[PDB]
Order: C-alpha cells, then structure tokens, then sequence
C-alpha cells in the first residue's frame, strides 16, 4: 500500500512498503571455567594412574 | 598424518595380522620389497596411517610381531610379505605360554614386556600425531590372551590419551578342544572391558559356522577361518585407510559406536561371504549387499541380532555404486526392521561408500555393529567358566603361577555385570 | 566504509567459506592471483568491495578472512587450491588433533590450545581497518570444532570488541550428510553458549539444501561441493549490500535493526528463488510475481518449517537482477490477499525490499543455471523455531540414558552443563511460542 | 509394509481404524515414540507437527489438519467467521453470536448494543452461553454466570422457533461427517444422524435443559422418555427423509442437504490456505463433525465444528473403512460403490 524511503543509485534501489501499521562474561571467568575444566581432566587422569600404578 | 601403530601377539594374533598387511599392501599397491606399483592415488594418500616411509620411498609396515615362542614369527618370516616388516620389529622369546593366561600375564610375559614396550616406543616417537593403537589376538591362549592384555594396560598407562583398538578372537571347541580356553577368555575379557576402546569380536564359533554351513567347507582350516578375518578386517579399517568423511580415525569412530564406556564390543559382518580361492563372477547389486549384511549368518559373531537391539551401526560399501541406491537401501533396513533399534539413540545408523572394491570382489559390504546381542557370545563364555570353576577345576595351572581363586571370581563377576548391563540398555524404551 | 572479518571454523566452515569468496571474486571482477583490473585505486580506496578485500601495494585484493580448522586436511585445500594465490598463510590456521565430533574437546581440550593464535591472526586483520565494523562467522552445529571452537572464539570476541556485531552461518544438522550420533549434543551446546553472543543468526538446515538439490537441480545424491555451491549463493545475496553500492543492509548493526527486534529470536528464515537446473536447455524465465511468490514456499527455504502457523516480526526482500520496484508492489499486493502472512500486533505488517540490478553470478562448470532475476527472503518468523523443538527432542532421547555423555565428561564437562544448555533451549522455544501463538 | 504409530488410545474412530489396518496384513503398529512411521493417528492436544515431515525415505501423512483449531473452538469459529473477508456478513447461517470474557479484544460492549436493539425492538431475545451451559433472555443471568465460570465463553442467539419432528414436538441436531483428504477433497459421509431430544420443546422454562439441549450424553442421564421414539434418540436418514416427505412434502436433499453442502464447503474452503498440505514437507487428512439446527421454514444454522468427532455405533465400521480407502490407501496403496459425496470446488 505505502511506499517510503526510496533510494535509487546506479547498483540497483531500495525502499519499504507498508501494508497496516502496528496495534556479558569477563576474560577471568572464562579462564576459570576453562581451567576448571582441566583441572577435572587432571584429576581423572591421575585417578587412572593412580589405578594402573595399582 | 594420523599414524596408527599395530601389534600382533601369540600364534592367532600373529597368523591374522599377518593375512591382514598382505590383503591391505595389495590393496595400496605395495608389493613384499615395500614398493609401490600401483595405479590410484587413493591408495597413497592415507598410507602413513599404517605405513611409514622410508630411503626410495620404501613403505614399512608400524608393526610390531609379538610371540613368547618362535615358531609362527619364523613362519611370518618365510612367509610371501615376512619381507617386508622391519627386523627390530620382531620381538620374542623361547619358552611359550603354554595356553595359560597367567603365564602371558604374570611370568613369561612380564619378562618380554619391557622388550615390546621399547619397539612400541620407537614406532610411537615418529609419529607425526599418533591415533592409537591396534592388537590382534585370541582369548583362548597364553600369549595373545594373557601378554596381550599386559601390554594393552602398559601402554595406556604411557599413552592414556591414545585410543586402543583390538580384533579379539572369541574362543569356541567347535575349532579347539584346550579345556581351559574359557578360563583366559573370562579373565582377557575383563581386561578389555576397562583398558580398551574398541573391540571386534571375532568369534571362531561364527567362523567355522559360516565355512561348514555357508561355504560348504566339510573340513575348515585356519586358513578358511582366516580368510574371513582378513576380509572383515579389511573392511573394518577402510574408512581409515582411505579418503572419506566418516568414522576417518579412532577416536571418530569411538564417539559415533561407543555410547556407554563398557559396552565397546561389535559385531563385525560381511558380505559377499568367499570361499578362500573360490572366484565371484555376477557382482551383488546394493539391495543384497544391504539385506546379507545385516543378516545372521553373516556375522563374524556367533550372535542373533534379532535377539538383542542396535545401540549403533557403521556400514561400509566398497566398489562402483549409486550412491542413491545405497542411501535408499539403507533407509529401507532402517525402516522395516525398526524394533531392533534403540529408539533413544536417533540416526544411529552411519553408512561410508568407498569406491576402491577389495581384492576379487566387485562390490563387498562390511558391517560393524554395536547390539546388546553380544551378551549371547559372553553368556556362552560365561556357562562354560562356570562349568569349571564350580568345582575349581584345572586351577592348579594358574594358582602355581602365583595367582589367586578371587580374581578368577571378580572376572567372572565382571562379565556378569557386561552382560546385565547390555540386558539393562536392550530393555530400555524412549519413556 | 566499514569494514567486515570473515571467519571460517570447521570443515563446513571452512569449505563453505571456499565457496564464497571464490563467488564474491567471479562477482567483483577479482582474479585468482588478486588482480582487479577495474579497481584504478591501487594499493588501497574506500570502495564497497573494500569491507570485504584489503589491498596491497602491488594491487593484491585480500580477503579480510581467518580459516581455523583443529586439523590441517580441509585448510591445506585452500593452501592448494585455486585461490592459493589470495590469501596470506598468517590467515590459514590449523591444529593436528581435531575435536573428533566432541564439543568438550573443541571448546576445553583441543581449542584452549590455539585460542590466543587465533584471536592474535584476527587483530592482524582488525588492526589493518580504519573501522571495522564486525564479524561474520561460518561453521556447523554439529562438528566438534564448529560447535566447541565457535563458541569459545564468539565468547572471546565480546571481550576483546565489545561493541563489534557478530553475525553468523550456522550449518543445522541433517542426518542425510551428518557424520556424527552426538550432533544433537553439539548444537545444543553450542546455540546456549553463542546465544548472549551472536547478534544475528542465519541457520541452513543441510537437509532443506539437500532437498533443493535433489528437486530443483536433479542432482541424484548432492555432494558438499553441491550443497556449497547452493548456500554461497544464499550467502551472497545477503552479503549483496555491504559489498556493493545501497541503502538497505549497509552494515551489521542493520541486520539487527531490521531482522532482530527481541535479542534471542536473533534466527532469520532465508527463502531463495528461483533455483534451476543448469543442465536444463529451456527454462520459462520466471516473473517478480513467481519469484515473490516462491519465497512463501516451504520447498525454496533454507529451514523447513510453516511460517503460517506462526508470526512475522520482520520481513525482507533482497532482488538481483532485471527488477523495479513496481513490480515488487504489484507482487507483493497480489500476494497478500492470498498468503496466510500475520505479523506481531507490536511491528506494522510490511517488507524492507533492496535491489540489486547485476542478476546472479553463477560459478562456471557449476549446477545453477544463469537467470534474469533472483530473490532472498529474510523474514524472522516464530515457525523456525520448529527448528530447535526438532533438535531439542533428539537430545532429549539421548541425554534421557546419559547415551555418550562420558565423552563429554572425559574431557572436563560436566552434567550440568548439558541440562543448564537444554533449560537455555526450553527458555528459547517458550519465547517463541509466547510471542507467536494466541491459544 | 507400511508403518503407524498410535498416540490417541482415547479415539474410538481411530481405534477402529488402527483395528482395520492392521486385519489387511500389509500395516504395522509401532511403539508411539518410534519416527521410523508412514501414518500418525496423532494426541488431541500439542500434537508435534514440526517433528512430522523429517525423516528421509519415509511418505509421512497424519490424521489432523495444523490450523484446524480455528475452525473447532467455539471463540474462534466466531472470530474466524466475523473476521474473514469470505464469510463475511453475506453469512446467513450462522447464529448470532459474541466472544465474551470473563471480567478478570473482548466483545461484551458490543453484544450489550445489539441486545437492548432487541429489547426496545419486541422481537425474541433467548440466547445461549458456550452441561456447562445456560439458555436465558436477561442479559445480566448470563454475563454473571460467565464471570462465575472463569472460562472464555460465546453468547450465541438461541434458535427460539426450531424444527420439532411430530409425533413429540421434539427438538434435534444433524451430526455430519467430513473427511478432507491430503489433496483437500472436501468427502461428506452420505449417513448422518438426527440426535433428538426425547421430550417436548417447552417454549415457557428454558431451565429445563433436557428438551432444549439435544446432547446424547445429557438425554441418557436426564432424559425421562429416552428411547421411545427411535433407538439411543438417534434417527437416520432414511427415516428422516422418509418423514420429511410424508408431513413437509420435501426431501432431505433439497430442504436442508444443500444447505449443509454449502456450509461444509464455505467453511473448509475459507481456511484451506491456511491449513492446505498441498506442498509440504508431511502431508495432514481430518475427520470433522459438523452440527447443524433446522429451523421452522427449513432453514439449517450451523452450531459447531468438532475436530476429534466421534461416530455412531450403527455407521462405525462403514465410515472408518472410509477413511481408510480415502484417506490412508489413497497416499499408501494396498496390493490387489462410494460412501462419501465428493463437495466440488475450485
Ligand atoms: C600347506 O598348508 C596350507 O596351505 C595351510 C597352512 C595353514 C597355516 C596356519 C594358519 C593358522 C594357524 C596355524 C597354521 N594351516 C592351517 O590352516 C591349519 C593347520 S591345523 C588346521 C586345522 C584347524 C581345525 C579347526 C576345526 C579350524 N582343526 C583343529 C581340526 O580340524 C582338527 N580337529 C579338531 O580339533 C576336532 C577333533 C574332534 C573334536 C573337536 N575338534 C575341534 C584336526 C586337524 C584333527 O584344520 C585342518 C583341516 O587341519 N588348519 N593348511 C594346512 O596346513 O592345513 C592343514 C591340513 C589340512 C588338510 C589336510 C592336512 C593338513
Ligand atoms: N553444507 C555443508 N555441511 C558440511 C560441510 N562439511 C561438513 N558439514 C556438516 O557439518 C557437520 C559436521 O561438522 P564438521 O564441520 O565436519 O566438523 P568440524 O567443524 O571440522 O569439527 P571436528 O572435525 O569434530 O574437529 C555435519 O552436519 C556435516 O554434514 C560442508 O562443506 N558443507
Ligand atoms: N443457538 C442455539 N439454538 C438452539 N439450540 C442450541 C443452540 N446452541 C446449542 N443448542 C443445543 O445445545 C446442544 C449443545 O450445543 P453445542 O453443540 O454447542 O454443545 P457441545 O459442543 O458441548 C456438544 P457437541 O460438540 O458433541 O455437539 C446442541 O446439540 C443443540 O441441541
Ligand atoms: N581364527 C583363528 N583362530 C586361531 C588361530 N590360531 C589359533 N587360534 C585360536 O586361538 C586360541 C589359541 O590361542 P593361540 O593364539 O594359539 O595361543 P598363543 O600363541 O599363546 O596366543 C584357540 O581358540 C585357537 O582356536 C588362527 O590362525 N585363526
Ligand atoms: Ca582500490
Ligand atoms: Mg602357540
Ligand atoms: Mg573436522
Ligand atoms: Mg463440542
């Protein structure tokens, strides 16, 4: 129904048509989380030495 | 690359190796002086996988032979590629096993250990970024079985980040009559269950039971069992040896089969099944491929797929095919025969088309499947344990070599437990 | 001018990204060795072209891109291939483990490894840009690396440019071309991790492409080559107005504008038509009116999904080729009064429509056929969020028996962390359905 | 062989049908949650229509129609009827009705203008709201009793001079069964059923729900005369037709079938571009019961869409084979003259 904003230019042109109007972490915490990471992957590591030594 | 170290242990362990680098060599055009004379790249773009090169561009097998008696490494020697293996790769001793696991475990073995474990070293330190490694061996013996096992544990405790492959083969007395074959599969088993991460069960009973019944071989040989081996290896290790997009490596092919750490023993399967010298003149079209291989009487594990259900499945085609055939074949087992797999594990069904065919065949499939089935092969292993056990039979041969009745009693508890978990998850429904 | 970084993550990423810059070359006249014999500014300019080439002295135009692949396999393609010549080797980064298919392994393990090196290669090229605008990353939902890495570099990206726009071109999981059982596990991860993180999002179901393959191109079984092809045409059109001259979609931060008025339902549904079989001798050029019209086909979107049964918060048209806006009035007026097209009571029911006169350039030796007019659609409807109920009960079968989650936890994850993704999930269809259902 | 799964234990017609597919020897049942199936008889309710349509080598059709609830929720029957351009105000058979809400968008204020018209203007003002119902002509019984409910509720306008079959002066309401298939052929099932009040209609007391509301379950709990007149107050066709010549000199076809064939199709086909599976990615077939009332000068008014219809006992074997044939075999045909009326349109 309503056409505005019509921008013409050589590459081509753009406008709207309207048919009805309307009715973060810091660098510490992700180091932490993934230090804590390999602390867990240490940890089982360990555990199964600690097994195997066994 | 990817490099992938192989062992053979023990006369089983060693024979089936053996038939595998000569199947795999030839199908990489490499011949016993370790030369290339082949017609496709395909066949060396991935071949530092499983060989290493060398001055002339030589292709030395990463393998290392095994044996705490001399006899069968004399026989790889002698035999067509016993060229071709590196000569410090040989290590073994005099006195076997004699079919007793603690031998292999505990006495014998432990002295020969250190030996392999130096080898397994060298290979391991030029790898530009080592995959894993992979054993071929029996239960039923000494060596394989009880050494095997040493070394499985040895090495995950230098290599705990690696993966550990094996193509273990299941005891049966329709190919042997040791009596006490049951007593180092059980303890062999539990080994397995904790130490590695994919197994292959390749069980003699299914063996000789596809060479009797299907190939109508009256009198099988190892040779005839073995040849069914060598061709599922071949297949099993495909997607490795070759460019393509699934299950490429180890540790890809361990996430998309293992679910549940324990439960990491296939089925393997395939299909054309082959008399050993027999020639296959018509070629299979796709449809049979797909309903032979996910048949019974196709599987290298002498188990009902029908009798348990589908954790996973990895299918692999070889030779010149439409790819769409495939595809639509796939989805037709799928669907028709849903009930045998676990509802809870969507697309747990993953199909590879490699266009190199093996060695006299056109067209060949191999199936490799993760079924709560399984627990038929080590319930048989498990009936026969306690046939003996009960009434402490043959355990002198053990006890004399230091071992005690408990760790008899917690590998047989063990076993138990891997059946009743496979049981535990053939049970369970997605509510 | 503002400039744009490209990052390709993964395989799919990575290949993906081939597909498009090898595209944006044929488009801009630039050769394989760099050469733009057109551009008469040499060594450097202000140029549309220029938010997405960097220039030599010597009149190389460099894509402003990083690949980052955990293995070297996929990137030494690049290194090899066609445009060896176009990227410098500071852009092409590779590791020698991948994050085999695992989440844990891409994020924690495998990509805490070559984080800094990477965020190092992209300030190389940000320090290079008189004002960068941001970033738009490619990878898939389901890779270990496209799922894990990504998220670790888009939650480092907010932290070292906080008021920098982060796009991206994320490959939805279809088992018809999957690789992995775990996928599920490894888009869920991922789409909680990036959601806070990403300000414009554009999913491509691999099935929905593959579909169009099969159907539009006769292709019996579509290869990535295949599917690459088709997406960087997708990709293109929407790249279109930061590349060349316009009013419509000049910068990212318009994307959001225009596209995203709720931050999380950041996921516009691409339609694109008219895609045609190049073996095909004759062909019935298409109208603005048939090419409209296909982009409220189910078959021709990138998703599949029923906008019908949900709501538009924005939508927009992106035309190529012998089209005037008179035409496009007409076509959408037509089909008003016989779509089913509701928007949300709070946004007014309309289309932002941009036109680009160059038709589509198609790659030679390629699948699609060359035509006189082609559209995209971007319209955020509520019904892609059928997308994530399809995802979100996979993964739900699965995590129900802890099936693969030891994979997982071996690599540092823990539990709570799947269910703490999957409530994030639940939280994100329940907005969807709040805002486009009334019963 | 073809595969289902059954998500809707409750459903009689399905049950039946679920019962017929499996006697053919080429369908199989699997557990409800399986996705390897061709045919989903699907839950009443949060039925998962963007799961269907997704897995690769499977025809994936299902027993309801995404939208349909539009037409089957007695709020949005009025809405969808003063709302759509199709039906317009040119709709002379539906009754009178308002959306109204509880006071706790809405049109109460407007129903409260046409009501006082009604007042001043002499003429009948009984009207009706949504067991569970009221019939009453003071305006502020029935918004009270809405607002006590809590519920949202529609004032529909009561048929004051209805049809009454002789002998009895009974009150009824015409049961009709659609089926739509994938291809959106409109099938109305040539058997319907007359489900009669089995009291006189009292003009006088409306609080006597029984000889005014002509619900089956409400006559064989309350009703006083249940079953004197015709077995289970269900008369059929043959035997309506036959009445209808005798006293009205007419036919069932042309003083009310024609009519009904004309609602059935207005309705369906002003939804179908809403609803229509003609190019998606699964395809959707839907059983309907259409209620109408006949009024005084054989004039049919329609009461209600109903989405998961049930049948008569007496019809539960012919029309369930129907669908079957229609519905089901059409989109998967079986290995090795019509019950339906095809409704044309274009
Ligand atoms: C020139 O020879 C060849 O080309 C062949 C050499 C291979 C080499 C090799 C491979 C792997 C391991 C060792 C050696 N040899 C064989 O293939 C081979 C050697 S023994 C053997 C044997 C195996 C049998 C089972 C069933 C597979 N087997 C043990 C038996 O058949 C014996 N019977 C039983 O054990 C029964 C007895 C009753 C109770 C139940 N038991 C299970 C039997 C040998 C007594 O198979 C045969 C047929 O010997 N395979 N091939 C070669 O040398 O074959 C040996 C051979 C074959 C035929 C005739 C003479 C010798
Ligand atoms: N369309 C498209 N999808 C691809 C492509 N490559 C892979 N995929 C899809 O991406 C998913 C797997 O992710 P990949 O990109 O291969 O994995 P990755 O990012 O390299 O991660 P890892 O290999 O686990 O380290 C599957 O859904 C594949 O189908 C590609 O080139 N194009
Ligand atoms: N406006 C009206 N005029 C006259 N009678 C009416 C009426 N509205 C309803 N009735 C009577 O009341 C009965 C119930 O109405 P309605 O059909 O809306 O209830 P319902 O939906 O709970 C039962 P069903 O869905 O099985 O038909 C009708 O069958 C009809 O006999
Ligand atoms: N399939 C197969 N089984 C074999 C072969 N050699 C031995 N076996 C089986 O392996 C078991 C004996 O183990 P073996 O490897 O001989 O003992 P080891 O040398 O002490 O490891 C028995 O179950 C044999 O039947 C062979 O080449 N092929
Ligand atoms: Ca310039
Ligand atoms: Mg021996
Ligand atoms: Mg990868
Ligand atoms: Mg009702």
């Amino acid at each position: 129904m309503e056409v505005i904003e019509l921008n013409k230019c050589t590459s081509g042109q753009s406008f709207e048509v309207i048919l009805k109007p309307p009715s973060d972490p810091s660098l510490e915490e992700i180091q932490k989380k993934l230090e804590a990471a390999e602390e867990r992957r240490k940890y089982q590591e360990a555990e199964l030495l600690k097994h195997l030594a066994e | 690359m990817r490099e992938i170290v192989h062992i053979q242990a023990g006369q089983c362990g060693n024979q089936i190796g053996a038939k595998f680098w000569e199947v795999i060599s030839d199908e990489h055009g490499i011949d016993p002086t370790g030369s290339y004379h082949g017609d496709s790249d395909l066949q060396l773009e991935r071949i530092n996988v499983y060989y290493n090169e060398a001055a002339g561009n030589k292709y030395v097998p990463r393998a290392i032979l095994v044996d705490l008696e001399p006899g069968t490494m004399d026989s790889v020697r002698s035999g067509p590629f016993g060229q071709i293996f590196r000569p410090d790769n040989f290590v073994f001793g005099q006195s076997g096993a004699g079919n007793n696991w603690a031998k292999g475990h505990y006495t014998e073995g432990a002295e020969l250990v250190d030996s392999v474990l130096d080898v397994v070293r060298k290979e391991s330190e030029s790898c530009d970024c080592l995959q894993g490694f992979q054993l071929t061996h029996s239960l039923g013996g000494g060596t394989g079985s009880g050494m095997g096992t040493l070394l499985i544990s040895k090495i995950r405790e230098e290599y705990p980040d690696r993966i550990m492959n094996t193509f273990s083969v299941v005891p049966s007395p329709k190919v042997s009559d040791t009596v006490v074959e049951p007593y180092n599969a059980t303890l062999s088993v539990h080994q397995l269950v904790e130490n590695t991460d994919e197994t292959y069960c390749i069980d003699n009973e299914a063996l000789y039971d596809i060479c009797f019944r299907t190939l109508k071989l009256t009198t099988p040989t190892y040779g005839d069992l073995n040849h069914l081996v060598s061709a599922t290896m071949s297949g099993v290790t495909t997607c490795l040896r070759f460019p393509g997009q699934l299950n490429a490596d180890l540790r890809k092919l361990a996430v998309n089969m293992v679910p549940f750490p324990r439960l990491h023993f296939f089925m393997p399967g395939f299909a054309p099944l082959t008399s050993r010298g027999s020639q296959q003149y018509r070629a299979l079209t796709v449809p049979e491929l797909t309903q032979q291989m996910f048949d019974a009487k196709n599987m290298m594990a002498a188990c009902d797929p029908r009798h348990g259900r589908y954790l996973t499945v990895a299918a692999v085609f070889r030779g010149r095919m439409s790819m769409k055939e495939v595809d639509e074949q796939m989805l037709n087992v799928q669907n028709k025969n849903s009930s045998y797999f676990v509802e809870w594990i969507p697309n747990n069904v993953k199909t590879a088309v490699c266009d190199i065919p093996p060695r006299g065949l056109k067209m060949s499939a191999t199936f490799i499947g993760n079924s709560t089935a399984i627990q038929e092969l080590f319930k048989r292993i498990s009936e026969q344990f306690t046939a003996m056990f009960r009434r402490k039979a043959f355990l002198h041969w053990y006890t004399g070599e230091g071992m005690d009745e408990m760790e008899f009693t917690e590998a047989e508890s063990n076993m138990n437990d891997l059946v009743s978990e496979y049981q535990q998850y053939q049970d369970a429904t997605a509510d | 001018m503002r400039e744009c970084i490209s990052i390709h993550v993964g395989q799919a990423g990575v290949q993906i990204g081939n597909a498009c810059w090898e595209l944006y070359c044929l488009e801009h006249g630039i050769q394989p060795d760099g050469q733009m014999p057109s551009d008469k500014t040499i060594g450097g300019g202000d140029d549309s072209f220029n938010t997405f080439f960097s220039e030599t002295g010597a009149g190389k135009h460099v894509p402003r891109a990083v690949f980052v692949d955990l293995e070297p396999t996929v990137i030494d393609e690049v290194r090899t291939g066609t445009y060896r010549q176009l990227f410098h080797p500071e852009q092409l980064i590779t590791g020698k483990e991948d994050a085999a298919n695992n989440y844990a392994r891409g994020h924690y393990t495998i990509g805490k490894e070559i984080i800094d090196l990477v965020l190092d290669r992209i300030r190389k090229l940000a320090d290079q840009c008189t004002g960068l605008q941001g970033f738009l990353v490619f990878h898939s939902f389901g890779g270990g690396t496209g799922s894990g890495f990504t998220s670790l570099l888009m939650e480092r990206l907010s932290v070292d440019y906080g008021k920098k726009s982060k796009l991206e071109f994320s490959i939805y999981p279809a088992p018809q071309v999957s690789t992995a059982v775990v996928e599920p596990y490894n888009s869920i991860l991922t789409t909680h991790t990036t959601l806070e993180h990403s300000d414009c999002a554009f999913m491509v179901d691999n099935e929905a492409i593959y579909d169009i393959c099969r159907r539009n191109l006769d292709i019996e079984r579509p290869t990535y080559t295949n599917l690459n092809r088709l997406i960087s045409q997708i990709v293109s059109s929407i790249t279109a107005s930061l590349r060349f001259d316009g009013a419509l979609n000049v910068d990212l931060t318009e994307f959001q504008t225009n596209l995203v008025p709720y931050p999380r339902i950041h996921f516009p549904l691409a339609t694109y038509a008219p895609v045609i079989s190049a073996e095909k001798a004759y062909h019935e050029q298409l109208s603005v009116a048939e090419i409209t019209n296909a982009c409220f086909e189910p078959a021709n979107q990138m998703v599949k999904c029923d906008p019908r049964h949900g709501k538009y918060m924005a939508c927009c048209l992106l035309y190529r080729g012998d089209v005037v806006p008179k035409d496009v009035n007409a076509a959408i007026a037509t089909i008003k009064t016989k779509r089913s097209i509701q928007f949300v009571d709070w946004c007014p029911t309309g289309f932002k429509v941009g036109i680009n006169y160059q038709p589509p350039t198609v790659v030679p030796g390629g699948d699609l056929a060359k035509v006189q007019r082609a559209v995209c659609m971007l319209s955020n409807t509520t019904a892609i969020a059928e997308a994530w109920a399809r995802l979100d009960h996979k993964f739900d079968l699965m995590y129900a028996k802890r099936a693969f989650v030891h994979w997982y936890v071996g690599e540092g994850m823990e539990e709570g962390e799947f269910s703490e993704a999957r409530e994030d999930m639940a939280a994100l269809e329940k907005d969807y359905e709040e805002v486009g259902v009334d019963s | 062989m073809y595969t289902f799964v059954v998500r809707d234990e409750n459903s009689s017609v399905y049950a039946e049908v679920s019962r017929l597919l499996l006697a053919t020897g080429q369908w199989k049942r699997l557990r409800k949650d399986n996705p390897r199936f061709n045919l989903m008889l699907g839950e009443r309710n949060r039925l998962p229509f963007g799961r269907l349509g997704h897995e690769p080598g499977l025809v994936q059709l299902v027993n309801y129609y995404r939208g349909a609830d539009k037409l089957c929720r007695k709020a949005s029957l009025v809405k969808l009827i003063k709302t759509s351009p199709e039906l317009s105000e040119s709709c002379t058979w539906f009754p009178e009705s308002y959306v109204i809400y509880p006071t706790n968008t809405d049109e109460r204020e407007v129903f409260l203008a046409a009501y006082n018209r009604r007042r001043e203007g002499r003429e009948g003002n009984v009207w009706i709201a949504k067991e569970g119902i009221l019939i009453s002509s003071e305006a502020s019984e029935l918004l009270d009793f809405i607002d006590e409910q809590g519920q949202v509720h529609v004032i529909q306008k009561y048929l004051e001079k209805p049809l009454l079959l002789e002998p009895g002066h009974r009150k009824f309401d015409i049961r009709s069964w659609v089926l739509v298939d994938h291809l959106y052929n409109i099938y109305l099932y040539r058997e319907g059923v007359l489900r009669t009040s089995s009291e006189p209609y009292n003009s006088a007391n409306f609080q006597d729900k029984t000889c005014h509301l002509t619900n089956h379950c409400i006559q064989k709990e309350y009703s006083k005369n249940y079953g004197r007149y015709e077995e289970g107050n269900e008369m059929f066709f043959e035997e309506f037709n036959q009445y209808l010549m005798d006293a009205l000199n007419t036919t069932l076809e042309n003083s009310i079938l024609l009519q009904i064939k004309h609602i059935i199709r207005s309705c369906l086909m002003c939804i179908e571009p809403a609803i229509s599976t003609k190019h998606l990615h699964y395809q959707s077939f839907q059983l309907f019961g259409f209620d109408f009332m006949v009024d005084e000068e054989l004039k049919v008014w329609l009461i209600e869409v109903n989405g998961a219809p049930a049948c008569a006992q007496k019809l539960y074997a012919e029309l369930c084979q129907g669908i079957v044939d229609v519905a089901i075999s059409s989109v998967f045909p079986l290995a090795d003259t019509s019950i339906f009326i095809k409704l044309h349109h274009h």
